[PDB]
């Protein structure tokens, strides 16, 4: 198998790439992706600075009384980060990193690669040991004040196994809210990507199924010819093979629906030999086959993608993802009486991802779900980087926003550069 | 309908409705509200509701529909429970408004069993002690008295009262007819007394039973309901531990606190523990033993019905169904995961008025007469997806037409979300009995719903089909977390997670495949063996029946009350009455 | 497009709503005033509210989507997103809930369908389902007896109807003159309105078996195995292929033990009689 | 800081050794042992087998009737493990093994360190993934069929999260069951170790103890100048570093007693100038001082495993060590009038410990315990690898042990060169 790579503007990056080149396994790119995800944490230093001046060094609506402290973190910032870093390093020139933002308000912390023994969770308490001890140190903590340092960087933890409410910010979470083994990278919220792209569709869709495809793996769902399907889905949904993604956007952005994206796939699918006819009914109605149902399925994902961005676009919202999907699937369907994507487990978690973003019972709105959670987790890895893409495209229209939950990632992981065009590493990475 | 009145839905429908059951017109707006005879809980509320703001300390208010959504602008109708005469007010069938529902599942959380056989074998090993029957007979006699909260070896102990704990004992159960045979019988749960059922003769699910659990000694413990209710089901094999601990110490004469005691600890609580089930993922953080990590076996092993009506595979559907609307529907999703009013209609619509009862004997009916008259003979080389599509295709048809044709059937099932469940489950049980295999059922219930939003242009509620798109695709798959036999699924397995309508109906169809493929049980033969004990105080055997007396406070058989303890009522002035 | 299989014309009404090519037959003309009078969420002559400014007066994110994608004019405006809902009476409503959806995603541009068995909502930017609420209460997809515009306390659809055909409404949004006449007289939340909307007669039964989507075999609708086995052949036949896709996404039909030998099936036998009532 | 370090038999093994080359951030060897014990699959066949033949697929005391399927899983035990490297395998030549054990009944699985993108436990689902399509191919599993065999290699997951009834067993747990982030390589139980070293006590502390500190960096505890401690407590207790280890042992094995091993160990701290008088007290009594509390530490962690070695081979029994550990710290503590080992920290587990091994609330013999056990966690790795010496100690005297509890892991692991001479491999890494 092979596929062109094209660009989000249609242009193309790559010819005569072997499906292989972009499999989690061998690229690169993705490798890279995977680490900086796991390594690279964010920290509020002028936050952290109030919080121990304030004694509001616990959970959500906490205070501690008496234990006001005042630690001139962001005044020492420079000492800090540089204690930090050299905490960090294990030998000179590795890929320990550390730089302050914004007059040494915010950090970005990158413990380097060789203290993760076999826990990605390093990532995250590398850099909490490390700050808390630089704090203690530059700022001469005493011992008897020791404790609160704790609570400011680790928040309620151990108390609470979810350190959360303490310092250092990562994409990914602790190891017990993983939902299963290989779940790692599926447990980062919509809206920490949607910011981490800087808020354009394409990066985010990318970015979102370059991590889920990653986690597929990790899962035990890519053993076998299994494997051929998910890459074929990457290729062509996520990384807009042969251009087909970027097409059907283009060619029904002025004044296209869904549907029209829907039947214009269908339409490109006969044309490329994809599908074909099986048996024409009695209404003159016909059923087609698929010579390599893998391949249909990567075109129905793409299709699927597409679709939701046409009407998401139009509204320029995120809140019409997840019926988007659902008719996207469905028509698809009663077009070609071929099954939708992923066998209609991307249906499935439309259906739920509707019903939880528009109850009382749970959910929200597309940016506060992801891979790793209960109501998106079911499709096998097409799913959520359609959810990206919409609160990408969101014009702000919802409360819980990228804006509003995710700021910080936007500020410290928006200049990363695998982060901000992951189709082009990708691309680079696989020449 | 199905032509067999004690299964069909025709004297629900002519019971609960003045018009006849095919009717298409009535009245509304006439009922007076909550004036109507099925207002009348309404009613009693209204009047409640006053005494509880008087009782405040700024007034404030309570109940008040005019605060709400006033109720009966259309007939507020009763139920019929599902193969008995009882009918009930919609109100009397809240988990909360009926104390049999929350004794079943009570009894079901309470409960733990816990091999013998490694404690003798430690016993022997590291001591050399002599285990006979009569040392096992004392044993379980200390333990009776231990596992209530007695005490069995130290001085001072306060100890608790025993009518608040009288439902807590312990019983053991063995495939060793002689072991049987030498224990005194009080302590004895007795499997060709509680399986003397068969086939072809008599005891044939005793000896199924006792070929599975072999030479091996197994004790049920039943914990005190009003311990379930203080905490929770992570308590229970916690309590066992515990108190099997105390009772060895005293029946084998040890030193109380030895390096043994260590390892009789570890050999109850982890070596021979079997559980209800295990815990959840932190989302939906939960202990052991709650309905979140119950397999679907479980629940249908859980009741009698097979022992009791050996060769009616829908009944035991139905009375497993019943165990599992309420369970997963009205306490799992309508209170551990949501609450409120919640979720009782959702889960009635699949234990009242026959109209399940109805569609599932005709989806019998259906299957075997594609297997030829010969239950459960489609399997191997005779399974496959022709003969499936058309038993399911020919049951969903009857099933759907039902609705249409009796519209009472629809009015009584007014969301879309029950009709489909019951439509589905009826297709699922037409391939249970046609082939004695609960995969295939599988089969049936992802062609059920997507026929059926076929058919009529709509399903169930906005989130009701995230399972059934699932269907087809999780039907024989084997990865990860997306594949795996249906007895064993449960409201773990991911994309079942979530939703009302289905863990109902799928109880039904693991125990009915069962059945009809003439098994004395579903997934395990030592819950199957427990939850036959007599002594339990919710008649596992006649489910419908005991929520209807739940419904209409006939009730008897509550535990874990409190009146014996307190002089009056949280809101309830103490005084004698007027 | 082929839109969707079966032979019947209720499959026909299927196609033809979904083929925006189709133009949908108007039964009435509710003004666009009496339109907002019954959606509620703003009053008539009101100025709508902006969630954000206008998109042509900002900066939008360096996005290629946002760059090949028109935004309908409520999102250029940054209107508000609300909401129009329907019920559709099992008794023949001459539209779905699914095919709703259907409907709705292929004719229009930019919008947020839901389907329920009891209600079917459809969100956009405020001006553009002011738009959308007109057209649908205007056209043949919307009966004043089996149809209902309510945005709460939705029970009815599957309710037996009353004497003169009309859906129960626990809310009484609807009043009906001694010509059958249907007037809303109460908002699509139940909310008093400073004037009564007319939306006009219902049709006859006959009118409603003809344009309705639904198969139905009671009361003389289409019994879809004994009318239009195409129906549940395609449909049936996706089951399979999802069923097969599951176990092994590459796998042929073929190539599966017990595999169809075909799309539909030799010996379908049903159990009912036409009509269903015995 | 140098050391010399020697073997199991107290000869040098080598001399002058930087303190940082037995760090597990930079010794290849404990790498290698890190990364052998996340990726180490172990599969009884033959037991597996006869699950699908007896329908016992699910969990304790269950058993579904009428799926029996016959699936002659040990008869091409052949074609099964070459099927499964082939599905392993990332790229020709890599780390990917297979290997077939007593007459093709046990597997060995190790999938490449390749396929280990962030999550650990792709050791377990890379495994059971591969497992599970192996069998469907080579046994000509049909469709209808395909769920049985999920069922007999992942057990009763999803439905429950641990799928421990399953066919692949490894050394480590799921991360769910973690009790922390960087807790991963803790959750291993003492039994398990003991087995595999082969009921070596020396060779089961210090693969324990590797293990252990490896967990106690992830953890975040190693920041600083908190990680020289670390890696002294890992040269002396866990690497027989100066031969302190043996020597103790050696001159107390005769007819010493637990208490004459604390002192012995006293007394080589004064001769080696760690410790020295800080002031004397009316009775007599001399309170003594360190002005390197790290270097004491370390030494007297050695004298706490060397207590439990010398009391246990007395008794050929694993049962003392919590009441050992015990009062070899209180006794350390009472002779000197300085702290204990981990400053409290290991009496602390001790105490719980010693409850929880003679009492009815819990635990059971030491060999039921690990790391990551809530029992036994307390301790910043010194306290664990004496209950690894213990159970290899115990000649049987307890009905939970390795012959009882980890036959599979002794069997198919003991092979291992890494875990059979952890101490020798380190030491060759240090060089
Ligand atoms: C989705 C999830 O909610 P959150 O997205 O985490 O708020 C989940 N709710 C439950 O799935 C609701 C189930 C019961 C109510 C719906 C009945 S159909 C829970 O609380 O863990
Ligand atoms: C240790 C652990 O037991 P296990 O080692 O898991 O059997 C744990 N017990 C509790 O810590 C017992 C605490 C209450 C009884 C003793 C009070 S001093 C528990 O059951 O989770
Ligand atoms: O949200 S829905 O209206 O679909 C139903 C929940 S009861
Ligand atoms: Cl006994």
């Amino acid at each position: 198998d092979e596929i062109d790579l094209y660009d989000d503007k249609g242009k193309k990056l790559a010819a005569g790439v072997p499906l292989q080149n972009i499999s989690p396994l061998k690229n690169a790119a993705i490798k890279k992706i995977v680490n900086l995800t796991i390594r690279t944490g964010a920290v509020d230093l002028a936050g952290l600075e109030k919080k121990f001046a304030t004694g509001a060094i616990a959970g959500r609506g906490m205070v501690i009384r008496g234990v006001n402290r005042n630690l001139p973190i962001v005044d020492k910032a420079k000492e800090i980060a540089k204690a930090v870093e050299d905490m960090l390093r294990v030998e000179s020139g590795d890929d320990t990193n550390v730089e302050l933002i914004a007059g040494g308000k915010r950090m970005m912390v990158q413990p380097p690669t060789a203290r993760i023994l076999s826990d990605y969770s390093v990532g995250l308490t590398a850099s909490m040991g490390a700050l808390t001890h630089a704090i203690i140190d530059v700022c001469n903590v005493s011992m008897w004040d020791a404790p609160y340092v704790h609570a400011g960087v680790w928040g309620m933890y151990p108390q609470n196994p979810d350190p959360g409410d303490g310092a250092v910010k990562m994409l990914v979470d602790i190891p017990m809210k993983n939902e299963g083994p290989g779940f790692t990278l599926r447990n980062i919220p919509v809206n920490h990507l949607a910011a981490t792209v800087r808020k354009r569709a394409m990066q985010g869709a990318g970015l979102t199924m370059i991590l889920e495809e990653a986690a597929q793996f990790e899962m035990g769902n890519c053993m076998g010819p299994h494997e051929r399907g998910h890459l074929l889905d990457l290729a062509y949904e996520g990384l807009n093979a042969n251009n087909l993604l970027y097409s059907l956007i283009k060619d029904n952005g002025q004044d296209g629906s869904l549907g029209d994206v829907i039947y214009a796939a269908v339409e490109k699918a006969k044309a490329d030999g994809v599908i074909k006819s099986l048996k024409k009914m009695p209404s003159g109605f016909t059923v087609y086959d698929a010579d390599d149902m893998q391949l249909w399925n990567a075109y129905a994902c793409t299709a699927m993608l597409a679709g939701v961005c046409v009407n998401c676009a139009s509204m320029r919202a995120g809140q019409p993802v997840p019926g988007n999907i659902m008719q996207a699937c469905c028509l698809i369907e009663r077009e070609t009486g071929l099954p939708g994507p992923d066998f209609g487990m991307a249906q499935g978690a439309s259906v739920s991802s509707s019903f939880f973003s528009h109850s009382i019972y749970g959910g929200g709105g597309p940016g506060v779900f992801y891979g790793n959670h209960i109501v998106t987790r079911h499709a096998k890895g097409q799913f959520i980087p359609c959810f990206c893409a919409a609160m990408c495209i969101d014009a702000d229209t919802m409360y819980f926003s990228p804006a509003r939950t995710s700021a910080l990632y936007g500020e410290v992981l928006g200049a990363i550069p695998e982060f901000a065009e992951p189709m082009r590493a990708v691309a680079e990475a696989a020449k | 309908p199905y032509n067999d009145i004690q299964h069909n839905f025709l004297k629900a429908m002519s019971d609960k409705f003045a018009e006849k059951p095919e009717s298409t017109a009535t009245e509304f707006y006439t009922y007076g509200g909550i004036a109507q005879k099925g207002g009348m809980r309404k009613r009693e509320f209204i009047a409640e509701a006053s005494k509880i703001v008087d009782s405040r300390v700024n007034s404030t208010p309570a109940y008040n529909p005019d605060a709400g959504m006033p109720q009966g602008q259309r007939y507020l109708m009763p139920y019929m429970m599902n193969h008995t005469d009882i009918m009930v007010n919609a109100d009397d069938l809240h988990w909360i408004n009926n104390a049999a529902m929350q004794q079943a599942w009570d009894d079901m959380k309470r409960g733990i069993v816990l091999g013998l056989d490694d404690a003798h074998g430690l016993l022997e090993a590291r001591l050399g002690k002599e285990v006979t029957p009569d040392t096992i007979s004392n044993y379980m006699e200390v333990l009776n008295h231990a596992l209530p909260g007695g005490a069995v070896i130290q001085e001072h102990m306060v100890e608790t009262k025993p009518m608040l704990v009288n439902d807590s004992y312990a019983k053991i159960f063995s495939g060793d007819d002689d072991l049987v045979d030498s224990v005194d019988r009080r302590f004895i749960l007795d499997i060709n007394k509680e399986f003397a059922a068969g086939y072809d003769k008599p005891g044939e699910q005793a000896d199924q039973l006792k070929d599975a659990i072999g030479k091996k000694i197994w004790q049920i413990l039943w914990m005190p309901t009003v311990v379930a209710r203080q905490t929770d089901g992570g308590t229970m094999f916690r309590w066992v531990g515990m108190q099997v601990g105390m009772t060895m110490i005293n029946a084998y004469k040890l030193c109380a606190g030895e390096s043994v005691t260590g390892e009789f600890a570890y050999y109850a609580k982890h070596a021979a523990v079997v559980q209800l089930s295990n815990y959840m993922p932190v989302k939906r953080a939960r202990s052991h033993n709650e309905p979140g990590g119950m397999p679907l076996g479980i629940n249908a092993d859980s009741t009698r019905s097979p022992a009791l009506f050996p060769n009616d595979p829908i009944r035991a559907e139905l009375e497993s169904i019943a165990v599992a609307a309420m369970v997963y529907d009205q306490l799992w999703f309508g209170t551990y995961m949501s609450g409120g009013v919640g979720f009782t209609q959702y889960a009635s619509a699949t234990y009242t008025d026959n109209i399940l009862e109805d569609f599932c004997y005709k989806g019998c009916e259906i299957g075997l007469d594609y297997a030829g008259g010969k239950m459960a003979s489609i399997k191997g080389d005779k399974l496959n997806m022709d003969i499936l599509e058309e038993i399911i295709r020919a049951e969903n048809d009857y099933a759907l037409t039902q609705y249409e044709a009796y519209p009472t059937v629809a009015e009584s099932h007014f969301g879309g979300s029950v009709r489909a469940c019951c439509a589905a489950a009826g297709c699922g049980s037409a391939v249970a009995c046609a082939t004695g295999l609960a995969q295939p059922a599988l089969s049936a219930w992802s062609l059920s719903m997507l026929g059926h939003y076929e058919r009529v242009g709509r399903l169930g509620f906005f989130g009701y089909d995230l399972q059934d798109q699932c269907t087809a695709c999780g039907s024989y798959s084997y990865q990860s977390d997306e594949g795996m036999p249906f007895e064993m699924r449960g409201v773990n397995y991911p994309n079942y997670a979530m939703n009302v309508g289905h863990q109902s109906a799928y109880a039904g169809l693991v125990a009915g495949a069962h059945s009809a493929n003439h098994d004395a049980w579903v997934l395990s033969p030592l819950w199957k063996v427990a939850f036959s004990d007599r002594d339990l105080p919710f008649d596992r055997g006649y489910v419908t029946r005991e929520y209807g007396l739940g419904a209409n406070r006939e009730y008897t058989k509550v535990a874990g009350e409190r009146d014996l303890i307190i002089a009056g009522h949280y809101g309830r002035e103490p005084g004698a009455k007027l | 497009p082929q839109f969707t299989a079966g032979n019947s014309h209720v499959a026909q009404n299927r196609r033809n709503y979904m083929d925006p090519s189709y133009k949908l037959e108007k039964l009435r003309d509710i003004p666009e005033e009496d339109i907002v009078r019954l959606l509620a969420h703003r009053a008539p002559g009101e100025e709508y509210k902006s969630i954000h400014p206008p998109l042509e007066e900002m900066e939008e994110p360096d996005c290629a989507v946002r760059q090949i994608v028109k935004p309908t004019e409520g999102a250029a405006a940054g209107d508000r997103i609300r909401y129009v809902q329907y019920t559709d009476s099992m008794f023949f409503s001459p539209i779905t809930p699914y095919q709703r959806a259907w409907e709705a995603l292929n004719r229009y541009k930019g919008v947020d369908p839901g389907v329920l068995s009891g209600r079917t909502i459809i969100e956009a930017r405020e001006r553009d389902i002011e738009k959308i609420a007109k057209i649908e209460v205007d056209c043949e997809l919307y009966d004043t007896a089996r149809t209902g515009l309510r945005g709460r306390t939705v029970h009815g659809h599957a309710v037996r109807l009353d004497k003169d055909g009309m859906m129960f409404d626990a809310l009484r949004r609807w009043s009906r003159g001694a010509d059958g006449t249907v007037t809303y007289v109460k908002d699509m939340i139940g909310g008093a309105m400073d004037k009564e909307v007319t939306l006009g007669k219902p049709l006859s039964d006959a009118e409603l078996l003809k344009k309705t989507t639904m198969y139905r075999n009671a009361q003389g609708g289409v019994w879809q195995e004994a009318d239009d086995p195409e129906s549940m052949d395609v449909t049936a036949q996706i089951h399979w292929k999802r069923s097969v896709g599951g176990f092994q996404p590459w796998a042929k039909m073929k190539d599966i033990k017990g595999g169809k030998k075909d799309v539909g099936v030799k010996n379908l036998k049903l159990f009912t009689p036409r009509g269903g009532v015995e």
